[PDB]
């Protein structure tokens, strides 16, 4: 379903990684490539981001992975009842909405915060509408493309 | 009432997971909407290599699918 233009840009990235050209993004290829954009992760969080796609398991992403992971992005089932999951943690109503309020306060102050701008652009983006309640069904729609 | 107090605290503990998934979410999706991106630096920068955003996009579902999974083992 996918063109074969859009996996030569696929390819384009995977070899930015794969910087020896073995068909294989290690840790030391992942994280080199991420520090130079001025990224800092830790060599257990490169562990963590390998492991959810190497299928294999010898601790490496080849290209058929990257071509799936890269394709699929948030658009699966899992993802949309994961992330609707989450948004409900912070519903006590129970009703499928959340005050603007609340979430600026939940994204702003929980796990990696985001900065005012982040959150800014997030509340822009999903209308509230009356009492500034936002419908996140609507928005996990919107982010699941 | 004890019954009732600590359903909380476990409650409590997917708060954070939860957030975290929102947030890796958010900025997985910003990717291709943020104002961050909309500059004449980085639409020359798309032009002479399309390869970095795609790259750093290829980092934040990584983190994506890192988020979910954490909050999917609070369950
Ligand atoms: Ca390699």
């Amino acid at each position: 379903q996918l063109t074969e233009e859009q996996i030569a840009e696929f390819k384009e990235a995977f070899s930015l990684f794969d910087k020896d050209g073995d068909g294989t993004i290690t840790t030391k290829e992942l994280g080199t490539v991420m520090r130079s954009l001025g990224q800092n992760p830790t060599e257990a969080e490169l562990q963590d981001m390998i492991n959810e796609v190497d299928a294999d398991g010898n601790g490496t992403i080849d290209f058929p992975e990257f071509l799936t992971m890269m394709a699929r992005k948030m658009k699966d089932t899992d993802s949309e009842e994961e992330i609707r999951e989450a948004f409900r943690v912070f519903d006590k109503d129970g009703n499928g909405y959340i005050s603007a309020a609340e979430l600026r306060h939940v994204m702003t102050n929980l796990g990696e915060k985001l900065t005012d701008e982040e959150v800014d652009e997030m509340i822009r983006e999903a209308d509230i509408d009356g009492d500034g309640q936002v419908n996140y069904e609507e928005f996990v729609q919107m982010m699941t493309a | 009432k004890v019954q009732e107090q600590h359903r909380q605290k476990h409650f409590e503990k997917r708060r954070m997971p939860a957030a975290n998934l929102i947030q890796a979410a958010w900025r997985l999706y910003s990717t291709d909407m943020s104002r961050a991106y909309l500059t004449a630096t980085w639409y020359k920068l798309d032009d002479i290599m399309p390869a970095v955003k795609t790259v750093i996009r290829s980092i934040r579902i990584l983190k994506f699918l890192v988020a979910k999974r954490k909050f999917k083992e609070t369950l």
